[PDB]
RNA sequence: CCUGCGGCGGCCGCAGGAAGAGGAACGGAGCGAGUCCCCGGGGCGCGAUUCCCUGAGCUGUGGGACGUGCACCCAGGACUCGCUCACACAUG
């Protein structure tokens, strides 16, 4: 997978083929992580996402 | 006496003060009766269900052992079996619609 | 370079190994690569930890998205395995003896290099919680 | 070899250095295993220690003794004892019972020092209550243990909360207080309970029905010993000068009174010979006194193991060895180290 | 000086009233009510509650008995039992505030307790993991009572935390946030089984009862006795007015619905809350939701159940905004002013004519 | 001073004073289809609300999931049919659909509609979509300007053929070059296009048009109609974890961040707020007549697709507007719109048609034999009724 | 009993078993004083709580 | 062999084993798939495999017959098709 | 050392005894305990202040919460009994030959330490009152 | 004629309808009773041999013995059958 990105000042994705930003740091991979339906690590993912305050519920609430 | 058949109740985890703590692994996540006899697959009674604890879909149970049994006898991941009439469905403990 | 790699870091990447502990870990990995004791990638490490193996699980702190490997830290805590985040993904793959980056590797003990392994293991066991 | 206190006991190695790890540590008695293989010691650090019989005895200077096991409790250890029918030839018999503050009665394996079993005593509210005393039955089938106004009887074969409860105080009548010691008659089918409430009680083994209730002591009773005759027995108390001699015949009143300095709230132990002729006791002053039981017990000897309280004394069941445990609680002021010791008491 | 105060610094249920949606600004004020903080001391206590710090010997029903001797009142309630040896936050409602006890008893609690382990564990992290395992919806056997075996039940633990561990005594402090009716004694037994060493709850303290906590407004039993004594012997209210708080403080989380003075007495008599009497209404009122209906002086009239959403109220011109759940205010606090309005007058006129 | 504020709170009297100024609402922060509810033109305020439905955001969790959708970030192994089948299995739900078929190796926005939101799938499948792909040129090119000129040329209504059928027309609205790498001959392009546009085919045509030849290396969908990749986008792990957290902790919080109500898809459309009595009639397939219109939005035109909503903000149906805004404001009677697609279930709101004055009058005349059994006139009908009553069947 | 506490810089209770806090001050018992309903020392407690400015009526009034 | 032929398009730069051509057919009429392409003398060059570009101005690639080569054709060289394998824009447009 | 204990004092712990007066009071308590002429608990001290038994009442200035013993200063002022605070409860218990602390002690007069008693009594009554 | 659902992009089949869109007191409150839900002998004080006790037994900010007295064991919610007060669209 070649497609990378870095976030703009506006907040939207700036797509790129390079593995570093203009400002030095690493570009993230555009595609989401692989998933399989047999996964039984929901407890595990939630448990540490709570610890570091990165669970989706703990983020600022969206504008509707 | 000995029941006609027995269904998988759970597997052995660590002993705790002369009774044995077991992870519950029932089909449809069914919950055992309190003081329900626990059998090995040979249909010999090792004890009775004392405590039931933990999360709804990942729960444990302790087993108060029989007169002749010792907690050192059992090995890790050893399976235990229960009379299927002495289970209840998980829906009972889940909230009313 | 070590201090520069903190800019690239991941929200869940703690406890992070120090500059010196990172150096010690690479060399323990390289020794384990020669004896073929390590296990590489999520698919293999997840399989072997579930199977019953023990050792030290070295995670990469540059990994994104976090969903690829954020289940592993709790898989260790269920079986009391020590784990630690090193700063880079590309350095872990180079130390592991591969042409590409890698997000996680598990180093197993061996009689060939127990002195270096023990220095890392006890320092990693001593790491404070975040 | 046979016991003889015509001469002062000769010194034999003890342990002092490990007890000095904590500040203001002190021993809380010592007890030989009933086969005579090793000695068990309690201490203020809440660590039971087992010391083997010195190899240099059978093999002169002796090195400082080192314990083969240390088995740690997490709270004050109220009582501890060897299994009644212990032999070092059988791993199934060699184990140590131990009770502690707000904890179960733990059973420790005397070879490996692992927690082997737990007996648990709960009150009517289903809250755990700790046993202030322990005693195995002379068959080794049952484990008797004292509480406030009640004895419980666990079956040694089935470790757990299951127990036969025996109330000693019912509708303000009977033996009151915390039952601090139990002991069984070698000949008769009975046991004697001492309490921190001044009185002694005798009870039948099979039923737990009261046989007698005895006064005498002016403080809380701390220890009991039956004579190998079966008729005669002895008792001692805290902050109380007299060691009272009793008899199952001519009961109701103590036959004799033996003086000893006890000025603290401590369990100052005393022990008889295996033959039953001599009686040895410690003291808060330090002086270990000896009486010949064979009339009133005649004073034989008095000697000083150290310049400190001698809380524990224990006599070896086959050999002529006296063990002595030392130390006591030091009291502060606004702004000598304790030790186990062995002593040869054989004849010339 | 009230003119200088921002609306965010107005007391209790009148806090941030300008950010409610305004239906109409016109009504005729009546000299009937007071602000809940300025009620005459008799009335103030009869509509009040105490955020008590329970002592460690008596049962919770004994404690509220003692409070009703002291203050000389006939009714009290207590926001969930604490066991005789347990301390901490016990909301004691007095008289007319006892109408709120189910909302206080059903609220989420927090506890700080000590578990004693019966053998050594590896360390504090091992206890911390067994607490994470007992987060979420848990099975717990309710204790036997009068030989009546209650069935196994489910209670949620929202959060858990391991605060401290002492390897010497094998003692561990834990903090637990949980659903009402959770047995913490049972939690410590399970926490012991899960570790394998065994365990018992040594000690317990409740640090929160829903809206109230030990952080602020909490008083001891001595304050309650002491404040009453000062009122009995020196006729000074000042101490009692800091021990007792008005029941409106218990309702500050609820969505509000402000009514005209004409409507107030009608609602106290059992009239449904109609739309022509609504002055202001909060954002986020949903259907079948429990709301607080208040006067323009900030007095709680009733707990009501909303039959119109916020948006529906904005569009309509008449009809049932809410039905009563429980009336808080007495009858005839305000005068009878119903039947005087335009449509209701037209109805009675056209029946007569 | 904090203590000075505390002293004023207990000393001085507080009152929400009477005023003569006009009561002005601010509905700009109200959720979804209730946003700027104040700005709608009001026909009447006189009706009886029913208290049966709910605000879309505050439906009970069962009803919330059944009337909802997920802005999914599709993972790169499975097919789009397989992905919605997983979500169907996870959420323990009967039916599921999506907003456009992404190929197995393509990732990005996939609006997974659940149960009763699957009535919108035809509208979501026909919506305009944006992609970011990588074209892999077989031979080298002079510069990135040539590949941009090829994309400039293919902006417009194009001929296209499916991959391995008939020739088809597909418009590409806008196209752009993000960057080009001459070493590995890869070029990132972004394209906005209508639904059903084949991007594999576009990459081949870019290769042919340049002369070097080429193909699609990989693809990602960044927009699907109204939803984008920076608008509440969620992964399959989140969907699985959110369901798990609801199962084991009884916590709906995570599901309500993952799933959103179908009304969030309809926020672009013009609104027609119906009276609560008219709601269930429309769900059964009635005409959207004038007596039931409470409010109507500015700038409604004839043949415009409008969303018809309740007073609580629920979507009843998508509909075609027959009257303009100006006509609805001035007319006495008529058909305001006709149903395109009924979203809301039958008997969500109760069954309250035929109870009105003019409807009850017609029922009475049929009972009296003044009209026929099928509500049609006779010779005996009064000239007042016969002239006034404009029967819409005609 | 066993629970002690000390206040952090924002007035929250920080629970602990240890008799001294991290700044060397003694920790308070978590539990309130034992109460008797037949207590006849109400005069006496008001008398010296007034004297040392620590009666509840003399503190800063709470913001409601 | 065709009865009569009508212009198909002019030569544009070649591709890998194909020739790309800009269509200049009368009234923009679109050629059919797999239709034979001819020279001015009715000698078949290849067969039309892909058709692409905007509706008014579009291109077509020709899969060459085995005898021909892509490099040989001159700049703006014209190519032909039988009129029965053409289609109007009005089929595709609406 | 004395100034460190001064951090732990109550709001109501005045008059606090001077450093040398604190030392005199401890030495007087030691002699009174030896003679069996003190009262230790609030439970006890309260009972014998009610009966009207005279003595110097020594209080621990670090006692919390204050509700346990804060009624006692006024009980003394009703009967004109001399009272005084001292830095710590542990040292007050230690003065009476005890490892556990205590918040109050009342020293009765006696012949064997009558001069030491009068020397303490004299300075206690001379203290400035808040 | 409309809608919904299913089958193979229009038709087929099945199902629900045929809809003009009503109602400015509907049908409430507060008590009391019966029945369910909820629902871990102890707590407090004083007296005398300082009533005993710094126990290694929790414990002097409290533990115990004997006299003695005292106050606790509800309050809520739901259902059901009474009594009381209303039957209220909220006065520009």
């Amino acid at each position: 997978m070649f497609l990378q990105y870095y976030l703009n000042e506006q907040g939207d994705r700036v797509y790129t083929l390079k593995k570093f930003d203009p400002m030095g740091q690493q570009t993230c991979s555009a595609h989401p992580a692989r998933f399989s339906p047999d996964d039984k690590y929901s407890r595990h993912r939630i448990t540490i996402k709570k610890r570091f305050k990165v669970l989706m519920t703990q983020q600022p609430r969206p504008v509707l | 006496g000995p029941p006609e058949r027995v269904v998988l109740l759970g597997e052995f985890l660590h002993p705790c003060e002369d009774d044995i703590v077991c992870k519950c692994t029932t089909d449809e996540n069914k919950v055992p009766y309190f003081n329900a006899p626990v059998y090995l697959e040979n249909k010999e009674q090792i004890g009775k269900v004392d405590e039931i604890f933990g999360q709804l879909r990942d729960f444990y149970f302790s087993v108060k052992l029989s007169e002749n049994m010792k907690a050192s006898s059992f090995k890790k991941l050893q399976k235990f079996y229960i009379d299927p009439y002495k289970l209840l469905p998980l829906q009972r403990f889940l909230p009313r619609p | 370079t070590y201090q520069e790699l903190l800019v690239n870091q991941n929200p869940i990447a703690q406890p992070l190994a120090s500059r010196r502990l990172t150096r010690k870990l690479y060399k323990c990995i390289k020794k384990a690569v020669k004896q073929k004791q390590i296990r590489r990638g999520v698919k293999e490490v997840q399989k072997f930890v579930n199977k019953g193996e023990k050792g030290i699980m070295v995670l990469a702190g540059d990994t994104l998205p976090i969903e690829v490997y954020c289940h592993l830290p709790v898989m260790c805590e269920d079986r009391n395995l020590p784990y630690v985040y090193i700063p880079s993904k590309t350095d872990l793959g180079a130390a592991a003896g591969s042409k590409r980056p890698t997000c996680v590797i598990m180093v197993k003990p061996h009689e060939e290099y127990q002195e270096a392994y023990d220095e890392c293991l006890e320092e990693v066991q001593s790491l404070p919680l975040p | 070899w046979n016991y003889s206190f015509s001469q002062l006991p000769r010194f034999l190695s003890g342990s002092w250095s490990e007890f000095s790890t904590q500040p203001e540590n002190f021993l809380k008695g010592c007890k030989w295993a009933p086969d005579g293989s090793c000695i068990l010691t309690n201490s203020a650090d809440n660590i039971l220690r087992i010391y083997n019989l010195p190899p240099e005895l059978y093999h002169v200077e002796y090195a400082e003794m080192v314990p083969v096991l240390r088995m740690v409790e997490g709270d004050t250890i109220y009582d501890y004892c060897w299994y009644s029918l212990m032999s070092s030839a059988q791993p199934d018999t060699s184990y140590v019972a131990s009770s502690s503050r707000e904890n179960p009665i733990h059973i420790w394996d005397a070879f490996t020092g692992e927690l082997r079993a737990s007996f648990r005593a709960y009150n009517h509210l289903d809250e755990l209550t700790a046993a202030h005393s322990l005693c195995f039955s002379p068959d080794g089938s049952q484990l008797f243990c004292g509480f406030n106004r009640t004895v419980r009887v666990f079956s040694t074969a089935r470790p757990g909360r299951d127990c036969e409860v025996r109330a000693t105080f019912a509708k303000k009548q009977g033996q009151s207080g915390i039952i601090s010691c139990i002991a069984f008659s070698p000949a008769q089918p009975l046991y004697a309970c001492g309490s921190y409430g001044r009185s002694l009680g005798l009870y039948a083994w099979d039923d737990g029905s009261p046989l007698a209730l005895l006064g005498g002591h002016q403080g809380g009773i701390t220890h009991l010993c039956f004579h190998p005759d079966g008729n005669r027995f002895f008792s001692g108390a805290r902050k109380d000068a007299e060691l009272l001699c009793w008899d199952l015949r001519q009961s109701g009143y103590p036959l004799w009174s033996l003086g000893r300095e006890v000025t603290t709230n401590q369990r100052i132990y005393f022990d008889l010979d295996p033959t039953g002729q001599f009686l040895v006791s410690g003291s808060t002053s330090g002086a270990v006194s000896v009486w010949d039981t064979d009339g009133k017990p005649e004073p034989v000897l008095s000697f000083l193991p150290q310049k400190d309280c001698t809380n524990g004394v224990s006599l070896h069941p086959s050999l002529p060895l006296l063990a002595t445990a030392s130390g006591q609680r030091v009291f502060p002021e606004p702004t000598l180290e304790c030790r186990l010791q062995l002593w040869w008491c054989g004849g010339a | 000086k009230v003119a200088k105060l921002d609306t965010s610094q107005w007391p209790l249920l009148l806090k941030n009233f300008d950010k409610l949606n305004v239906r109409t600004t016109h009504y005729t004020p009546l000299a009937c009510g007071s602000n809940p903080l300025k009620r005459e001391i008799g009335d103030y206590i009869r509509t009040g509650f105490i955020n008590l710090d329970k002592p460690s010997n008596p049962s919770s029903h004994e404690v509220v008995a003692w409070i009703r001797r002291i203050l000389r009142v006939e009714k009290t309630g207590h926001s969930g039992t604490l066991d005789p040896k347990v301390t901490g936050c016990l909301i004691v409602c007095i008289e007319r505030a006892t109408r709120l006890v189910k909302s206080q008893q059903s609220a989420g609690k927090e506890y700080v307790g000590i578990v004693r382990l019966h053998n050594a564990i590896e360390g504090g992290t091992q206890l911390s993991r067994a607490l994470e395992t007992l987060t979420g919806a848990l099975f717990q056997r309710p204790p036997l009572i009068a030989a009546v075996k209650r069935q196994l039940r489910v209670r949620t633990i929202y959060e858990s935390k391991m605060i401290e561990y002492d390897p010497e005594r094998r003692l561990g402090i834990f903090w637990v946030s949980c659903e009402a009716g959770t047995y913490i004694r049972t939690l410590c037994v399970h926490l012991g089984l899960l570790l394998g060493v065994g365990g018992q709850m040594q000690e317990l303290r409740r640090v929160r009862s829903g809206v109230m906590s030990e952080k602020d407004h909490m008083v001891t039993m001595h304050d309650v006795l002491d404040a009453q004594w000062l009122y009995d012997n020196h006729k000074d209210e000042s101490y009692l007015r800091r021990v007792v708080y008005p029941l409106e403080k218990l309702l500050t989380s609820h969505k509000r619905l402000v009514m005209k003075d004409s409507a107030v007495n009608a609602i106290c008599y059992g009239a449904k809350i109609m739309l022509p009497g609504v002055l202001r209404y909060e954002d986020g009122i949903e259907v079948n939701q429990e709301i607080v209906v208040i006067t323009t002086k900030g007095e709680a009239i009733c707990m009501a159940i909303a039959l119109m959403t916020t948006a529906v109220i904005s569009t309509c011109d008449h009809g049932i905004v809410a039905k009563i759940k429980r009336v808080i205010m007495e009858r005839d606090t305000y005068p009878r002013k119903w039947g005087l309005g335009p449509k209701a007058s037209q109805k009675k006129l056209m029946i007569k004519q």
